[PDB]
């Protein structure tokens, strides 16, 4: 069912996203781009110290709404 | 007879476990950012180097121009 | 009846000991956080310095391209 | 007395320095400069999450052979 996740940056900024567990990481990175304009091929996402793969899904990493996700991206 | 001193000491012990679990929750939040900070450092490093290049190339062209300007002021 | 409470009070004790174990083992990795933050801050500040330096060389480049162009026409 | 300390860079490098507990932090940085060519005024040394002052000594921070020391620096 369509759930709300929260991708935080190291500066303490938080991006709320409405996602489906079946959604891929590329898919989530596409949402982040439509909102703050960061190209997906330049975002890195983290969950529980793991670097997330474009190809795998939120389901695969067992990401719930309460999940602590991190975003790193280039200064360029 | 002293079952309610053991029961009350069990309680007092859980009050400590809860405090530690709570401190270990907050520790865990910090520690999971460590790989994030490593990644942040690597990207910023590549950002810096990539910008030194673009600016070095632009520093060359600016001298070439300043050298081409002074050679043609021999006229 | 009472010995179940005495062998729970022990269960709680090694839950407290094991929490204090790990809490000392991860204050080690938690003291690389400030190190990682400073490294990222240096690369970020360095990058910004390179960007400002690039923009300044751009201004000069285009300013020289003019002078060169005019004094080429002029002569 | 005359001891070996190890300084961890974030690029993975461990810099081994022979030092005296009375060696000042600008002295360690000069040694690091001789081995790695990083100017001192551009090195930051860390221990127990705090930055080490150029003018205090290894012994003022109770720095032993086993003490975990990190070096962070600029490439400018």
């Amino acid at each position: 069912g369509p759930m709300q996740i929260n991708v935080k940056t190291l500066t303490g900024t938080t991006i709320g996203l409405e996602v489906e567990p079946s959604d891929t990481i590329e898919n989530v990175k596409a949402k982040i781009q439509d909102k703050e304009g960061i190209p997906p091929d330049q975002q890195i996402l983290f969950f529980s110290g793991m670097q997330l793969e474009d190809g795998r899904t939120l389901s695969d990493y067992n990401i719930q709404k309460e999940s602590r996700l991190y975003l790193v991206f280039s200064l360029r | 007879q002293q079952l309610q001193q053991a029961e009350e000491a069990l309680v007092a012990k859980q009050e400590v476990i809860d405090k530690l679990k709570e401190e270990a929750a907050q520790h865990a939040i910090v520690m999971e950012t460590v790989p994030v900070l490593k990644a942040q450092a690597d990207i910023y490093k590549a950002d810096f180097q990539a910008e030194r290049q673009a600016r070095e190339k632009l520093a060359e062209k600016k001298e070439l121009l300043q050298e081409q300007l002074e050679q043609l002021q021999r006229e």
